[PDB]
C-alpha cells in the first residue's frame, strides 16, 4: 500500500534551554485530519520585468500539528525549547529536522498544538529508486 | 626618407614548446622557454616572434605577492618579485591563479579560478599591448575541463578612422 | 581552594601541561652508561633528564633532541630504548693532519649536523702536525663518535655498534683562497677503515606496546628487516579482528637509485623517506625531524598536508649547500611516482652556504591493491589520518542508539513509546553524513546508494539471526586536492 497519502510516525526530542535536559525521541499522534506541510528550498524568487528574478535568503520551514503529550509541560511545545522532529509517511519518504526553533506561538487549549519550525535545512529520504543524486 | 621610419626593435620572447613537451600517463603538456635559431655556420640566435603571447605566459606562470593571513609565511616564499619596487605604473607583477582554495562544490571553485584569470590578464590592456581579452571556461565532467584565452591585437599601421575607443599605445609589436 | 579568605568563589589549579591526546614513540639504540631499562616504554620529560637516562651521544638522545626542538609543546613523547646486538662491531674513521702551519690562522670543521661544528685558532705559526690535532679537545661531547687523538692522526669510532655508524661526509676549510685567515701549508685527509657488522632484530612489539594507542612511530634505524617488523605491527593495529588503535610510522632508506627503489614493499602503513648516497647530514636526524613535525605538533587537523616551504620546513636541520643537486630531476620524478618522499633545500644558492631542507610531497608507500589493481586511495598521508578520524567520529555518533528500543515486523510505534525503526535510523545517519561535507568528506557521487542499513534478520537465513543487530555499509571520499585545467591560448591577430 504505497499510494496512501498519510503520516505514519512522528518523533520529537526536546532540549530545555535553561537546564540542558534532554528527552528521548518520544512518539506522537496528530489531532485531526490535516497533514504537515514543508518547504525545503532556502531561496526565494521575486518576479522582475521580462522574465528576470531576484533571490532572497529565506529559510526552511515546517508545520507540525501534533497532540500534546500529557507528560511534557505545555511551555516546551511553545518557544521555550529546541526541537528535533522526524515524520515518516506511508509511502516511505522520511524527512528530518534538527536544531529547529518555534516561532510566533498561538494560544492552545491544552491538547492541540500547531508548531511552526524553522531550520537551516531539511533532509529528505526518498523511497528506493530515486533519480536525482 | 624611406617610409619605414619606426626604428623600435624587439627583444627576446618566451615561446610555448621551446624545450619540447613533457609526457606523462595523464597527458601531454608543453614546456615553454627560450628558443635558439641556428645559422649555416653556427652563430646561434634567439627568436623574438609572438611578443604578446610570450608576455601572457610570463603573467600566468609566476606567483604574485600572497595576501596576509595572520599566521605568516616563511621569508623564502612570500611571492612576488623584488624588482616591482622600482616601477612607477602602480602595479605588481605575477598572477594569483594558483592561490585558490577548495571552496564549496567543485563548480564554485572552477568559477573562482576563472575570476582570478580575468583579473590577472586584465593587466594586458593596462600596458597597452592588447585592446581586449576574455577567457571562456567550460565544465563537462569530473576530470575533463578546458579553458581558452582570447586576445585581440591590432595592425602596425592605422587603417580605420573614427574609433569609439583609443588606439592602444605600444602597438609597434602589432599583436 | 578551601582557604582562610572565604569568598563566594573557590578555585583550584592542578598542573601546566594538558595536551595528552597526542602521543609519539621514538625507538633507537643506547649505550652502556644509560640507566633506562631496555625494552620498556617510558615517558620522556624535557631535555634535562637526557644523557643520564639514555647515555652520552647515543642514537636515541640525538633523535630525541631534535624531536623536542621541533615540537616545543602540544605533544607527548615516549621512548623505547634498545640495546646493541651480541657481536656488534663499531665503525672506525680516520682523519690525518699533515704539514706545518707556517702562518697564523684558524681551522673550522662541519660534521654530521650544524650543532657539532667547531672552530679553533691555530696556536701560532710553525706549529707541527702534532700540536695541531687539538680538534679532539674541541669536538663536542654529544658527537656520536669518540676521538682518540693519536700521534698525528685522530680516529673516530662509533659509540653504537651495527650498520648505523656508516654515514659521513666531512666539509672543511683548509685549502683554497677561502682565507678566513686560513693557516697556509695545512691539509687534511679523510678515509674509512672499518664498517659496522650486526644490527638487532627485536620482534616483541606485541608485548611492550600491547593495547596502547600511539599516533606516530619514529624508527631511528636502517635495517630493512627491523622496519618490516614495525610495518607488520602497525597492520595489526588497523586489523579487523579487534578494536583498532590506528597509527603511522616513519622510516628512511639511503643509497643509490637502484637500491632505494628495491625497498618498495607496497606498505600503506609507512612513509619511507629517500636520501642520496652523499647526504651531508646524519640520516636519522632528518627522519626524526620529519616525524616530529608531522607528529601532530601540526597535524591536530587530519586534513592538513605537511608539504611546501611553509608547512614542511625542517628548520632545526642546517646543512651547507651541496655542489650538485644530489637527486637529479629525472630521478626525483621516478621516486615520487614510486611512492617515496623526497626532500631538498628551501633556498637558492650553490655557494656552500647554509640552508634548510623541506619536503616536496607528503606521500605514503601505497601502490596497487589487495586485488592487485592500481589506485591512489591511500596515496596521501592525510588519507590515513582522515580515515582514522572518520572511524572515531562515526562511532561516537552511533552511540545514541545504544539501549534504544527498536521495532521491526511492525513499524508503527505506539503513542508515548521511545524507539525507532530502520528507515528512521537510516534517515538520521544520512543527515550526519551530509553535514560533514567539507570537513571529512567531499560531495558524494550518489548519496542515495553509498549508505545502506539492513537488519541482521535480512542477512542470516530463517531462525538464524540475532535480535537487534544491524549492518551499516558506507562509502565516502576525502576532499579534492587540486585538478588540471589545460589551457588553449589564442592571439587572434585579425579583428572581428
Amino acid at each position: 500500500c504505497n499510494k496512501q497519502n498519510g503520516v505514519k510516525n512522528i518523533l520529537i526530542t526536546f532540549t530545555h534551554c535553561d537546564t540542558g535536559e534532554v528527552i528521548g525521541p518520544i512518539s506522537h499522534e496528530q489531532p485531526d485530519d490535516t497533514l504537515p506541510t514543508y518547504k525545503t528550498c532556502a531561496w526565494t524568487n521575486t518576479a522582475l520585468t521580462n522574465g528576470a528574478v531576484m533571490r532572497s535568503a529565506s529559510n526552511a520551514t515546517m508545520t507540525l500539528p501534533v497532540v500534546r503529550d500529557p507528560r511534557v509541560p505545555l511551555a516546551w511545545y511553545q518557544g521555550c525549547a529546541q526541537i528535533d522532529a522526524q515524520v515518516e509517511k506511508f509511502d516511505g519518504t522520511v524527512m528530518t529536522l534538527t536544531e529547529g526553533a518555534v516561532t510566533e506561538p498561538e494560544e492552545s487549549d491544552g491538547r492541540a498544538v500547531t508548531m511552526t519550525i524553522i531550520a537551516a535545512e531539511i533532509d529528505e529520504l526518498l523511497p528506493p529508486g530515486s533519480l536525482a543524486a | 626618407n624611406f617610409e619605414t621610419a619606426d626604428r623600435r626593435k624587439r627583444f627576446w620572447t618566451t615561446q610555448v614548446a621551446a624545450c619540447g613537451q613533457s609526457s606523462d600517463d595523464c597527458g601531454d603538456c608543453a614546456r615553454p622557454g627560450l628558443q635558439l635559431l641556428c645559422n649555416g655556420e653556427g652563430r646561434i640566435t634567439i627568436a623574438t616572434d609572438n611578443y604578446v603571447a610570450g608576455l601572457a605566459l610570463n603573467i600566468l606562470l609566476t606567483d604574485a605577492s600572497k595576501a596576509d593571513t595572520g599566521c605568516g609565511w616563511t621569508p623564502g616564499n612570500r611571492g612576488g618579485f623584488w624588482g616591482d619596487s622600482f616601477r612607477s605604473d602602480n602595479m605588481r607583477s605575477g598572477s594569483k591563479i594558483r592561490q585558490v582554495t577548495a571552496r564549496g562544490s567543485m563548480r564554485e571553485t572552477v568559477a573562482l579560478i576563472r575570476a582570478y584569470a580575468i583579473d590577472d590578464l586584465k593587466k594586458l590592456v593596462a600596458y597597452g599591448v592588447a585592446k581586449s581579452v576574455d577567457v571562456d571556461l567550460t565544465y563537462q565532467g569530473s576530470n575533463k575541463i578546458d579553458m581558452t584565452i582570447m586576445i585581440q591585437g591590432v595592425d602596425g599601421n592605422e587603417s580605420r578612422v573614427g574609433l569609439t575607443g583609443e588606439r592602444i599605445a605600444n602597438a609597434w609589436v602589432w599583436s | 581552594a578551601l582557604s582562610d579568605g572565604f569568598v563566594r568563589l573557590c578555585i583550584d589549579p592542578s598542573l601546566n601541561f594538558f595536551g595528552e591526546g597526542c602521543k609519539i614513540l621514538v625507538e633507537g639504540q643506547i649505550t652502556d652508561d644509560a640507566t633506562a631499562a631496555e625494552n620498556v616504554v617510558t615517558c620522556v620529560n624535557s631535555e634535562l633528564d637526557l644523557v643520564e637516562r639514555f647515555g652520552q651521544g647515543s642514537v636515541l638522545t640525538e633523535s630525541l633532541r631534535k624531536v623536542f626542538c621541533m615540537c616545543k609543546s602540544g605533544v607527548s613523547v615516549y621512548a623505547l630504548p634498545r640495546a646493541d646486538a651480541a657481536a656488534a662491531v663499531s665503525a672506525v674513521y680516520t682523519l690525518t693532519v699533515t704539514g706545518t702551519a707556517l702562518t697564523d690562522g684558524r681551522v673550522q670543521l662541519y660534521m654530521g649536523e650544524a650543532e657539532y661544528s667547531l672552530d679553533i685558532g691555530v696556536d701560532e705559526g710553525d706549529t707541527p702536525t702534532q700540536i695541531a690535532a687539538k680538534i679532539v679537545a674541541a669536538i663536542s661531547p654529544d658527537f656520536p663518535y669518540e676521538a682518540t687523538a693519536a700521534a698525528g692522526v685522530i680516529t673516530l669510532t662509533a659509540r653504537n655498534g651495527g650498520t648505523i655508524g656508516n654515514h659521513l661526509s666531512v666539509i672543511y676549510t683548509n685549502l683554497g683562497s677561502c682565507t678566513s685567515v686560513t693557516p697556509e701549508g695545512v691539509t687534511v685527509a679523510f678515509a674509512q677503515t672499518t664498517p659496522g657488522s650486526v644490527n638487532p632484530e627485536p620482534n616483541d612489539y606485541a608485548s611492550v606496546v600491547n593495547e596502547c594507542c600511539f599516533a606516530v612511530y619514529v624508527l631511528s634505524s636502517d635495517d630493512t628487516d627491523w622496519q618490516e617488523n614495525l610495518r607488520d605491527w602497525i597492520r595489526s593495529a588497523w586489523d579487523c579482528s579487534k578494536p583498532q588503535c590506528f597509527g603511522h610510522g616513519y622510516v628512511f632508506n639511503k643509497g643509490t637509485l637502484g637500491q632505494v627503489l628495491a625497498d618498495g614493499d607496497n606498505s600503506a602503513e609507512l612513509s619511507r623517506l629517500a636520501l642520496p648516497t652523499t647526504y651531508p647530514v646524519l640520516p636519522y636526524l632528518t627522519n626524526a625531524a620529519y616525524g616530529a613535525l608531522s607528529a601532530c605538533s601540526t597535524c591536530e587537523n587530519p586534513e592538513l598536508n605537511v608539504q611546501g616551504q611553509t608547512y614542511g620546513l625542517l628548520s632545526c636541520i642546517n646543512m651547507p649547500e651541496s655542489c650538485t643537486p644530489g637527486w637529479e630531476f629525472t630521478e626525483v620524478t621516478q621516486l615520487q611516482n614510486n611512492g617515496f618522499v623526497v626532500s631538498g633545500p628551501a633556498t637558492t644558492s650553490g655557494q656552500g652556504n647554509f640552508t634548510s631542507p623541506y619536503i616536496y610531497n607528503d606521500v605514503t608507500n601505497y601502490l596497487r591493491d589487495e586485488k592487485n589493481r592500481p589506485n591512489a586511495t591511500f596515496r596521501d598521508a592525510s588519507s590515513r589520518r582522515l580515515a582514522a578520524a572518520t572511524g572515531v567520529a562515526l562511532a561516537t555518533f552511533l552511540q545514541q542508539f545504544n539501549g534504544l528500543a527498536v521495532f521491526t515486523k511492525n513499524t508503527n510505534i505506539k503513542t508515548g513509546i521511545i524507539g525507532t525503526n530502520l528507515r528512521l535510523m537510516l534517515g538520521k545517519i544520512r543527515k550526519w553524513a551530509s553535514d560533514n561535507v567539507g570537513v571529512l568528506f567531499s560531495e558524494f557521487d550518489n548519496i542515495n546508494e553509498d549508505i545502506q542499513l539492513v537488519s541482521d534478520f535480512d542477512v542470516q537465513p530463517k531462525c538464524v539471526g540475532q535480535p537487534g543487530v544491524f549492518h551499516l555499509n558506507m562509502r565516502y571520499r576525502p576532499p579534492v586536492r587540486g585538478a588540471r585545467i589545460n589551457v588553449n591560448l589564442v592571439p587572434a591577430l585579425f579583428d572581428n
